[PDB]
């Protein structure tokens, strides 16, 4: 006869219902996946809408109650889980004809077809192949006619769309009292009512900035002496104190930087540690590095994967005579039935890749007591960061020496540690400035600052901040530079991204804090040792139900944004960068273009 | 289908067979439970891909109800070889004894 009754009733049996259909669609998608046939595609055609249209009413039904005086705080945290109402929340007839706007101006840029003037036959394509023709394209020209050709043919029917779409969605989570549509994902963990473990939605913009007064003597000096290291291959289009042209790097915006590494290597005469040459030895198979990835998996403390893995999932070939997809994806199925979405095969990527899923899978499976809307990671950045530094902890120089990879006898060379360290850097670390700039002025346009007029202009002159990313000739409102990547046509989750990077190598830290590991650092595995694995059990089970920072805060020690692990984790790479940028530069004169 | 709604817990040797809504508010839900009323026993919802405790299991627990009757149930108590002729300690349904 109460709020509190019914409502913990209804969402006693929300969790196990809606369980029960979320693991439906699961084992949709997953049969589509494994068997791309004709009838597979209709596993999703009835799974994400009936998933979502279970949600609306589950909300509808739900926020009668006021979900405020309720004692439980879990009980609102998973209704506040339950308030995304979506798509309509201020009118049916705007939200929808956005949404299905949206529903073929996203395939418009996922189509990837470039018509090049020239000739017709050659195109440009959204598939990793564009790597090979942009990020490891042979001649010097070559790249820069590809963006050029890549951005003419994709972007001029961008522009209207991103500008009515960011126009007229902010009035729709305005209605839904969130700031602007921005802050739907960026404050999704933002819980109020208990102090010291609580979040700002506005708390994450103004901290953005300030934080990277102590990255910069790390990312700068990366920037800087790897700067160097282009001129042997971009004669007159270098100038090392000062910028870079976009198309002279390993992503077309300034994403990754790490496909110049091999033209940029420290020292050349002497490789990373490899362990392909290990299977030369009897050539692991998924179904046999799964198994050997268990050394430094069972002597953690924590138990195996789940039972049903091993039953289900293909192991040595998905393809056969079927169709079928082993993309890097992690896969919260439920029901206690848990499996990884990928084969692998001799590939030190192929290696690590592997473990990202069934860390994932150990995640997931570490809380099966929260709640079902509530088995989540602690945000959207948390629940993948901890899956993939298992993956990140498998090229492990002190432990690829105990499996037969490597022979416990060869000593670690100058620089191939340090050599690692910038290889590995120029991909997490290369890429972290990106959001730190780029998507803080997105937060701020959201707000509503810039002008209908702004939009294009400006991103040329706040790259020249800190990022460093310049062009030899800006363009007027007749292209399509600013909103030109795959994950800001659907205003993605970058948070994923961002609390990802911020919160990375604390995880591992705090991993290795019982294990002795002092010395040796960024490289450093949690075997034979049972305090490491009941000290993050705690971070493995805090879910949603929990603060997503008390697992954080009682083992890590670095409740809110975090600055020292990431330059703890380069320390030996930040040290040799800045011992090793004598005869040049470290910041950047951005008021500078080789064009003009 | 096991049920997921009662007004309390089960008796000892008790058994519910009536699906009663589980009235939770004053408010009268009568007829079809419908907003913010609900029926009772859930369904499992299984599937043959699940984990460990996700699987029906069969219970024929007893609770034998011994009170001061006597014992119709008893042991099985089976029996030995038969001897002829020398001695031996025989115990015949009951009685005891030793002889040839
Ligand atoms: C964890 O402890 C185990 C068990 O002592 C060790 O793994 C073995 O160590 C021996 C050396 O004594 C080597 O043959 C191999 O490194 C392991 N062999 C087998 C069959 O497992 C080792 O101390 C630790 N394991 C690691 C570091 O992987
Ligand atoms: C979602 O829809 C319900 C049902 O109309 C409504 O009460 C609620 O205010 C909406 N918004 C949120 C955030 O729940
Ligand atoms: C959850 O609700 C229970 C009552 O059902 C209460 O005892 C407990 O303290 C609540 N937990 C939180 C975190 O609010
Ligand atoms: C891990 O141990 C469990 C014990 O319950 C069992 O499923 C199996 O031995 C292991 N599972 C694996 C290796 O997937
Ligand atoms: C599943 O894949 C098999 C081959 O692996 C083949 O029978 C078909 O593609 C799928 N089976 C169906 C759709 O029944
Ligand atoms: C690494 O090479 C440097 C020269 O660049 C020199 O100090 C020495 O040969 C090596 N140093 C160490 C610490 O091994």
């Amino acid at each position: 006869s109460t709020i509190e009754e019914q409502a913990k009733t209804f969402l006693d049996k929300f969790n196990h219902e809606a369980e029960d259909l979320f693991y439906q669609s699961s084992l949709a998608s997953w049969n589509y996946n494994t068997n791309i046939t004709e009838e597979n595609v209709q596993n999703m055609n009835n799974a994400g809408d009936k998933w979502s249209a279970f949600l609306k009413e589950q909300s509808t039904l739900a926020q009668m109650y006021p979900l405020q005086e309720i004692q439980n705080l879990t009980v609102k945290l998973q209704l506040q889980a339950l308030q995304q109402n979506g798509s309509s929340v201020l009118s049916e007839d705007k939200s929808k004809r956005l949404n299905t706007i949206l529903n073929t101006m996203s395939t418009i840029y996922s189509t990837g077809k470039v018509c090049n003037p020239d000739n017709p036959q050659e195109c440009l394509l959204l598939e990793p192949g564009l790597n090979e023709i942009m990020a490891n394209s042979l001649d010097y020209n070559e790249r820069l006619w590809a963006w050029e050709s890549w951005r003419s043919e994709v972007g001029k029917q961008l522009r209207p769309l991103y500008e009515e779409y960011v126009v007229l969605k902010n009035e729709m989570a305005r209605a839904n009292h969130y700031e602007d549509y921005g802050d739907y994902w960026r404050g999704d963990y933002e819980v109020n009512g208990v102090d010291g473990y609580d979040y700002s939605r506005g708390q994450l913009i103004e901290d953005v900035e300030h934080t990277f007064e102590e990255i910069k003597p790390l990312y700068e000096h990366l920037h800087a002496y790897v700067r160097a290291k282009l001129m042997n291959a971009y004669p007159s289009y270098i100038s090392p104190i000062g910028c870079l042209p976009a198309h002279l790097l390993g992503d077309m915006w300034g994403r990754f930087w790490t496909n110049l590494y091999s033209l940029t290597v420290p020292f050349g005469q002497k490789p990373n540690i490899d362990v392909t040459d290990a299977m030369v030895d009897q050539a692991w198979d998924a179904q046999r590095i799964f198994k050997e990835a268990e050394k430094f998996f069972v002597s953690v403390g924590l138990p195996n994967m789940t039972q049903g893995f091993w039953e289900n999932s293909m192991l040595t070939d998905p393809g056969n005579v079927q169709k079928a997809v082993c993309h890097p994806t992690a896969w919260d199925l439920g029901k206690g039935d848990f499996r990884i979405l990928m084969c692998t095969k001799v590939t030190m990527d192929d290696f690590l890749t592997a473990h990202h899923e069934m860390g994932h899978i150990q995640y997931d499976m570490a809380y099966a007591a929260q709640p079902f809307l509530l088995r989540n990671g602690a945000n959207e950045g948390f629940h993948e960061a901890v899956g993939e530094i298992m993956s990140l902890s498998a090229a492990t120089p002190k432990h690829l020496k105990s499996i037969g990879l490597l022979s416990p006898d060869f000593q670690e060379d100058n620089e191939t540690e340090i050599n690692f360290l910038l290889k590995q850097a120029l991909t997490i670390v290369g890429t972290l400035p990106f959001t730190y700039m780029l998507e803080k002025w997105r937060w701020m346009v959201f707000k509503g600052e810039i002008p209908k007029d702004q939009w294009m202009k400006k991103w040329w002159e706040m790259k020249r901040e800190i990022v460093g990313v310049v062009e030899p000739v800006p363009h007027d409102e007749t292209y399509c530079d600013p909103a030109s990547l795959f994950h800001v046509s659907n205003d993605y989750s970058f948070i994923r991204y961002y609390t990802r990077t911020l919160y990375q190598f604390q995880f591992q830290e705090a991993l290795c804090q019982a294990a002795k590991h002092e010395g040796p650092l960024h490289k450093c595995d949690i075997s034979n040792s049972t305090e490491a694995g009941q000290k993050l059990f705690n971070m493995l089970r805090l879910g949603k139900s929990e603060p997503w920072t008390l697992a954080l805060e009682n083992v890590v020690g670095a409740k809110n944004m975090n600055v020292r692990p990431l330059l703890n984790y380069f320390e030996p790479l930040f040290t040799w960068l800045k011992d090793q940028n004598k005869n040049s530069f470290v910041g950047w004169s951005t008021d500078w273009s080789p064009y003009a | 289908l096991y049920r997921l709604f009662r007004k309390s817990n089960l008796k000892p040797f008790e058994r519910d067979i009536s699906t009663e809504i589980y009235q939770a508010g004053n408010k009268p839900c009568n007829g079809v439970a419908g907003f913010n009323c609900y029926f009772p026993l859930r369904s499992y919802g299984f599937r043959p891909t699940y984990g460990v405790g996700h699987q029906p299991y069969r219970v024929v627990v007893l609770s034998f109800e011994l009170l001061h009757a006597p014992a119709t149930v008893c042991g099985p108590k089976k029996s030995t070889n038969l001897v002829k002729n020398k001695c031996v300690n025989f115990n015949f349904n009951g009685l005891t004894g030793t002889g040839v």
